């Protein structure tokens, strides 16, 4: 029962995760092969999509720029400039923005006046490298602004602010394998749950066989075949169920052994010891007459015996000799 | 590839090897606790079938197997035996005085066996004056 | 002279007809014998099956009384195995239950109540009486030996004491060696006691039937001998009449001297 | 970007529960209600144990019982004689046990007496001892 | 179990396997002169980040170790809000949550070197960063729970009484265990059931028994059948023969009696 | 001058016929008591002749002096069967047992002669029952005794019954008897007075006495241990006196050896006393290697006795083998066959025709006596 549930469990359990992927996994795909070849693409795409797409292609991002709208408050100029700056944001002011862009962000501006330098001349093909920038903190957001500016601390002052102090720039790529891991540490025992009842459910596949389609027989058939399977077993077997007759039951029984223990009973005690007069069954058979005298002469007179069989036969042969004459 | 294999080598210490570590005191239990509850709970429910199986069991087993397996194995022995010596004596109750003085006289025979032995003395007497003799 | 050779010629008449002719009733007389032959044989056939009944008659005195006894003898070594299981079970119906309670605890009681009496009350007063005696004798062999006082310490005792010592030893050391002698002689001897007089018994009966041995069988033989005289009495009355008719004959002899 | 500053997630722990949230939260969550679930399939499972202890013994003992019926009357016919003293029950009783314990008592009697010699003959033969003391009336 | 950590974590140490039994006590001797003399194979590398006091250390090597001690509370301020409450735990027995917090810095680090070199390849990286891993890892994921099915049943052979208790005891196990008890003492019967489906056959040869006795008893249960009819009358007159035994003695003893019944009434 | 011849042959044929009489004297008394009454009166011993037969039933009337007779013929023999002893114990015991490589022959013609010849001498009183019964008894007797001779052998037998208790009650007295004191002469009466249990009362009486000295003789060496120890008693009944023996104690110088010289009486005292229950069983010790064989033999002499009673009956069985040949001599009438076969073979027809004309030629001048 219930993989079904089980794997609609098991599809909420990648929902969550997956839900992202939806647009962090499955939109991004069809526009990263719209981003290295967005050259080819970006000729016409720039006539009608930076005022439409803008307004409604490309406002999405806006959705996601909103969890970073504190940052994204300079950031938010760049909508602002592009929606009064159409028919000059098309091919021109791609590359201009950043420069606009840099002189209200000196903190970041450390891109950004980096960025206006070297975006003026390959533009066409070096705003895909601007996108990514603005991207570049995105969910780094969540992580990177105020966590790395807290460096100033005395915990983290002579170890980090002086070693470490240079890597202010380069610790954005430290968060992208952070996540990795969570999710494997996301996955310490997520798998160790998942390696076992989805190996369970192939045993609950054999409850199918086994047990569920039992089941199957015992709601309708057996439970019929339950009426049927104990009203002749009570002559025997079903009066039991109820301890009131199964001493009845056991007097049916005390009815049919009325006859048997009055008989068979009387010598269950003495039959045990009756094992003697066993070992006396083969004495009394063949024993019985040489025991008789020789008890006294087997167990001392052994030495007594051989002059009594002298007599016996040397001198005594004569008298029964007459008489065997006779009986001969 | 060395250093493939290596970078590959520090993802499994998050996924594998800790819940070797931390999952071996969080999440070892699944395989420890389903497998014996699976024969423990059904062994446990079957104990109450037992206790539903036994008054039937303590009837076949005791009250008709073993009451009737106690009665059958002696009703051989007392027709092979027991009534030999008194059921069919009835028809030799002519021989039942000397089949039954016999019992009495095993119990008695060692008492007359003394003049056997009275006249083996002179045989012994004569072996133990032998040594008087020599002397 | 007249009338001399008349009167019996008239009796004479029919009388003289069958004076000679009794010659020829000869042939009349083997028929009355062997009439009598057949009567002769028939009573034998009285006779005939008696010397066969009387034979048997004895041969009633032949199974059912000396056979009987000689069974026993005969079939003792037959199965004297079992005969000492079996045949002493009846014989020990009465003799062994009798030694059992009676001849088995017979001594036992006379032992206490007799022999103390009989073993502790012999050389006590010649013991008691003995030693005043001694002291009048002992001045003897002093007083009238005086002299040997000086040497008188330890071997003067001897003088008198040497026949009695080594005797001495021979009369105690002989209580060792009867340890075992006498210790069996009471069982053996009321047994003796019992089994010589039930056997005699069987004796003294036995001692006058010789007078009587003398009777079973001798009146019996005569018996049939008493008829053997018969067929030999047979033979007497044959020659006598048969001579009849031999002599029959030797009416010729004067005949032949008239012709 | 925070594990330079991981000592600042023991603040941040909260935040970093988010983390957990989207893959192993939905994870022990639903698995809690897993528990509920295996909890179930013992239900169902519990109920077939009870029912098939019923049904299989309550028919698999039927057909072989009855067979083995015939025989426990084919052992009523070897009492037939006896059934026809059924109806006699009070008098036939007895007849067989007389047949029984004028010989089960010395069936215990033979058998325990001659392992018993070396101790049980001392007691037997006090009451026999006593008659034999007959030998001093003999000569008295 | 996190005690046998500090057991294992300087066994792979290779001078400090030995001082083991003392260096729960004077691991802080060991960051105090061994920090420099002893640990300038492994965690020099992260010394590397402390290099500034001890290049400093280099200026105050006659009062480094009185410079150390001063040191010490600036190890204090690297726990002064994470570590003050356990920091008399820490010296002891809870040298593992610092060693928790050892590893807390010993990952940072790594992907703190990472970063560095990552930012210099990231010329097309992040173009193949946040999509590639999302599709291989996971689909594989989900099926390498599979992979650890089989294996969950080598490793955990010894490991299986190991954590079958840790955590159900509080909740679950607390009347399991017990109930787990008794079911084993219960095992043995419930053995026997699995052989109670052959138990038809011993079962069946019962009755077959005194079938079979049956059988022997032909032409004795024919003649018992005489038996019944035939003898029943005579047990009858068999209740007076019952008295013959005491009567047997009596045989021999009548003419004896008058001088022996006196006897019992004597006594 | 033979007329005188043929005169005197009338006498003479007349005294011919006084000579056929004498041809048998058994009817020459018969016949000269009718021929001198009348001469066809003579011709009746020819029906005398039948009278022989007649004679027979005459001895029917007889029968009663037979029974008496034959009772009395019994005691003829019974009273002479002390005489009969010697004649027929040693003519029965030694019949099979020493005469049988020649019973069969010496028996009825040599054996059985001797018998008679003491049934001449000793049963001489039956011979002449016999002997007067020679002549007398075939024509009188044999009808009766014949018609009697079962009568007569069964009426004999209830005295012979009375004296074959010698035989008869043997077994019966060897076998009626163990079985009669297993339950009879096992309450016999107290101190019997009867000679068949005599000897069981030489028992009781010696009894009597062995009882009442059964310990001290199986302890006659015994006897002198307690006197041994009387003579440590005695150093308690010097100690009584011990008033009377401050005499000796006077002596110091001499009591050192009086001690032993006492030692005499210390050892002969209770030594010359004890030399009669220890020659109570001395005198059999020293014989009780042979002694012990006697008493056993007078159980072996029941089985020897045993051995001559079972002799008898085996011998009595040798006899009734040879009393079948007893049976044999009343079927070994063969030997007298030819004194039979010469009374029929002189039956001759011949010599009958020539006396015819013999009695012719004689009776023809009995008729010429007119002149």
């Amino acid at each position: 029962m219930t993989m079904d549930r089980e794997k609609e469990r098991e599809l909420e359990l990648e929902s969550a995760m997956y839900t992202n992927c939806l647009l962090l996994g499955l939109d991004p795909n069809v526009i990263g092969l719209g981003a290295s070849n967005g050259t080819p693409r970006v000729g016409l795409f720039r006539h009608s999509n930076p005022k439409l797409g803008e307004q409604l292609l490309y406002f999405i991002l806006s959705s996601l720029r909103g969890p970073a709208q504190s940052s994204k408050d300079f950031d938010k100029v760049w909508p602002i400039f592009d929606s009064a700056q159409s028919r000059d944001f098309r091919k021109v002011v791609q590359a201009i923005i950043s420069e606009l862009e840099s002189q209200g962000a000196l903190p970041r501006s450390n891109s950004r006046v980096s960025s206006l330098a070297t975006c003026c001349g390959p533009r066409f093909v070096e705003l895909l490298w601007q996108l990514s920038l603005h991207a570049l903190r995105e969910v780094h957001r969540r992580t990177f602004p105020a966590d790395v500016a807290s460096n100033p601390l005395p915990s983290s002052l002579t170890d980090v602010s002086f070693s470490h102090a240079a890597t202010l720039l380069p610790v954005t790529k430290a968060r992208i394998v952070l996540e990795r891991r969570r999710f494997l540490k996301n996955a310490e025992t997520a798998v160790q749950r998942q390696a076992m009842w989805s190996n369970l459910a192939h045993e609950m596949t054999a409850e199918f066989r086994g047990l569920c389609a039992e089941e199957a027989y015992l709601q309708q058939e057996l439970e019929k075949l339950n009426d049927l399977r104990n009203k002749v077993k009570q002559e025997g077997e079903v009066w039991d169920d109820l301890v009131s007759s199964s001493s009845q039951n056991s007097h049916l029984v005390s009815k049919a052994t009325r006859l048997w223990d009055s008989i068979m009973a009387r010598k269950g005690q003495h039959e045990v010891l009756a094992s003697g007069p066993i070992e006396d069954l083969i004495a009394h058979r063949e024993h019985r007459y040489r025991i008789s005298g020789s008890a006294l002469l087997a167990a001392m007179d052994q030495s007594s015996q051989v002059p009594r069989a002298e007599l016996l036969s040397a001198h005594s042969d004569d008298s029964a000799s007459l008489a065997d004459d006779k009986e001969l | 590839s060395i250093a493939s294999d290596l970078g590959f080598a520090v993802a499994p210490p998050p996924s594998q090897e800790e819940l070797q570590s931390f999952a071996s005191s969080n999440g070892e239990r699944g395989d420890d606790l389903i497998r014996v509850l699976r024969e423990l709970s059904v062994v446990q429910r079957k104990i109450a079938d037992l206790q539903v199986e036994l008054q039937g069991r303590k009837d076949d087993k005791n009250v008709a197997h073993l009451t009737h397996v106690g009665e059958m194995q002696k009703k051989i022995e007392t027709l092979s035996r027991i009534t030999q010596i008194l059921k069919d004596v009835i028809q030799n109750k002519d021989r039942i005085i000397a089949r039954l003085q016999q019992p009495y006289s095993l119990d008695c025979i060692p008492v007359e066996a003394e003049y056997q032995k009275q006249f083996s003395e002179l045989l012994m007497k004569a072996a133990s004056d032998y040594g008087a003799l020599t002397a | 002279l007249s009338a001399r050779n008349l009167q019996m010629n008239g009796v004479l008449g029919r009388l003289a007809s069958t004076s000679q002719e009794l010659a020829h009733y000869h042939s009349g007389e083997e028929d009355g014998i062997y009439l009598a032959y057949s009567d002769f044989h028939a009573y034998l056939a009285g006779d005939s099956a008696c010397t066969k009944e009387l034979n048997q008659w004895f041969a009633k005195q032949l199974d059912t009384g000396p056979y009987r006894l000689v069974a026993e003898e005969g079939k003792s070594k037959c199965s004297w195995v079992s005969l000492d299981d079996t045949s002493n079970m009846l014989r020990d119906l009465e003799k062994s239950q009798h030694q059992r309670v009676a001849e088995l605890q017979r001594l036992r009681s006379i032992f206490g109540t007799s022999e103390r009496q009989w073993i502790e009350a012999q050389v006590e007063n010649a013991k008691q009486q003995a030693i005043l005696l001694t002291l009048k004798s002992q001045v003897t062999s002093v007083e009238a030996h005086i002299h040997f006082d000086l040497h008188s310490l330890r071997r003067k005792h001897a003088d008198l004491v040497e026949e009695i010592s080594t005797l001495y030893q021979k009369e105690e050391k002989l209580l060792s060696e009867t340890i075992p002698e006498l210790c069996w002689e009471l069982a053996q001897l009321q047994d003796t006691y019992i089994l010589q007089g039930d056997y005699d018994l069987k004796v003294m009966r036995q001692e006058l039937y010789i007078s009587k041995q003398k009777v079973f069988i001798n009146h019996l033989v005569n018996q049939l001998a008493r008829h053997q005289f018969l067929k030999l009495a047979c033979q007497l009355e044959k020659k006598n009449m048969l001579g009849a008719f031999s002599l029959l004959k030797v009416i010729e002899s004067e005949l032949q001297g008239y012709l | 970007e925070d594990v330079h500053q991981l000592r600042l997630l023991h603040n941040r722990y909260l935040q970093w529960r988010f983390a957990i949230a989207r893959a192993e939260s939905v994870m022990y969550i639903q698995r809690l209600t897993s528990e509920e679930t295996l909890f179930n399939v013992w239900h169902a499972i519990s109920e077939l144990q009870d029912h098939v202890t019923r049904q299989r013994i309550g028919l698999q003992q039927l057909k072989l019982e009855i067979k083995l019926n015939s025989l426990l009357n084919d052992q009523m016919v070897s009492l037939e004689d006896w059934a026809t003293l059924e109806r006699d029950h009070v008098s036939s009783l007895v007849g067989a046990i007389s047949d029984l314990e004028a010989n089960t008592l010395r069936l215990p009697a033979t058998g325990g007496t001659k392992a018993d010699t070396e101790s049980l003959k001392a007691a037997m033969s006090s009451a026999l001892d006593v008659m034999q003391a007959m030998g001093s009336s003999i000569w008295s | 179990m996190a005690a046998k950590q500090m057991e294992e974590i300087q066994k792979k140490l290779r001078l400090l396997s030995y001082p083991r039994a003392n260096a729960p006590a004077q691991s802080l001797l060991f960051a105090g002169m061994e920090r420099y003399a002893l640990l300038e194979w492994l965690f020099f590398k992260l010394l590397g980040d402390k290099s500034p006091f001890s290049q400093q250390n280099l200026q105050g090597d006659a009062g480094v170790r009185d410079e150390e001690t001063v040191r010490i509370q600036y190890l204090a301020e690297i726990a002064k809000f994470l570590g003050i409450t356990p920091t008399v735990d820490i010296e002891a027995i809870q040298g593992h949550g610092t060693y928790e917090d050892r590893m807390e810095m010993l990952r940072n680090i790594v992907d703190l070197v990472e970063a560095s070199l990552f930012s210099d390849n990231q010329e097309w990286s992040i173009d193949e960063q946040v999509a590639k891993d999302i599709q291989l890892i996971d689909a594989i994921a989900e099926r390498q729970s599979l992979i650890f099915s089989e294996e969950c049943k080598l490793f955990p052979a010894d490991v299986q009484i190991q954590s079958i208790y840790p955590l159900p005891d509080v909740s679950e196990l607390e009347t399991k265990l017990s109930e787990q008890a008794k079911i084993l003492s219960n095992l043995q019967q419930k053995v026997d059931d699995l052989a109670a489906k052959h138990a038809y056959n011993p079962d069946e040869e019962y009755t077959e028994v005194e079938s079979q006795l049956r059988a022997r008893l032909e032409s004795f249960l024919e003649t018992a059948r005489a038996f019944n009819t035939i003898y029943t009358k005579e047990i009858r007159p068999w209740t007076h023969m019952m008295e013959v035994p005491q009567l047997h003695g009596f045989g021999p003893a009548a003419n004896r009696l008058l001088e022996a019944y006196n006897m019992l009434l004597k006594f | 001058a033979y007329d005188q011849q043929c005169d005197e042959a009338t006498r003479i044929f007349a005294e011919y016929h006084k000579r056929l009489q004498v041809y048998v004297n058994q009817a020459n008394d018969a016949q000269r008591s009718v021929n001198s009454s009348n001469e066809v009166l003579s011709s009746l011993s020819a029906n005398s002749e039948r009278e022989a037969v007649y004679s027979t039933v005459k001895g029917t009337k007889s029968a009663d002096d037979v029974i008496l007779m034959e009772t009395t013929r019994e005691r003829n023999i019974r009273i002479v069967c002390d005489l009969l002893a010697s004649r027929m114990i040693e003519r029965i015991r030694n019949s099979f047992p020493a005469y049988e490589g020649n019973g069969i022959c010496s028996l009825p013609e040599l054996e059985t002669a001797k018998l008679g010849f003491e049934y001449d001498g000793e049963i001489t009183d039956e011979m002449k029952t016999v002997i007067v019964n020679s002549l007398r008894g075939p024509p009188l007797l044999l009808q009766a005794i014949a018609a009697y001779t079962l009568r007569i052998k069964t009426l004999i037998s209830r005295e012979m019954e009375k004296i074959d208790v010698r035989a008869d009650a043997e077994m019966l007295r060897y076998k009626f008897e163990n079985n009669r004191v297993t339950d009879n002469s096992s309450s016999d009466v107290s101190s019997p007075s009867n000679n068949q249990l005599l000897e069981r009362q030489k028992a009781h009486v010696q009894q009597f006495l062995a009882t009442e000295d059964a310990l001290n003789k199986a302890a006659e060496a015994r006897d002198l241990c307690h006197k041994f120890i009387n003579r440590l008693h005695g150093s308690a009944d010097t100690a009584t006196h011990s008033f009377v023996g401050g005499t000796t104690q006077s002596g110091s110088n001499l009591r050192q050896f009086e001690l032993d010289v006492w030692g005499k009486e210390r050892e002969a005292a209770g030594l010359r006393a004890s030399l009669n229950t220890l020659l109570s069983e001395i005198q059999r010790l020293n014989k009780l290697c042979a002694e012990r064989k006697e008493a056993e033999d007078s159980l072996k002499k029941k089985w020897k006795k045993i051995e001559e009673f079972d002799a008898r009956r085996s011998e009595l069985e040798t006899i009734y083998t040879t009393l079948l040949k007893a049976n044999m001599d009343a079927v070994a009438f063969w030997n007298q066959q030819p004194l039979a076969a010469r009374e029929y073979a002189s039956a001759t027809v011949i010599p009958a025709s020539e006396v015819v004309v013999d009695i012719s030629n004689s009776a023809k001048d009995f008729i010429e006596k007119e002149v």
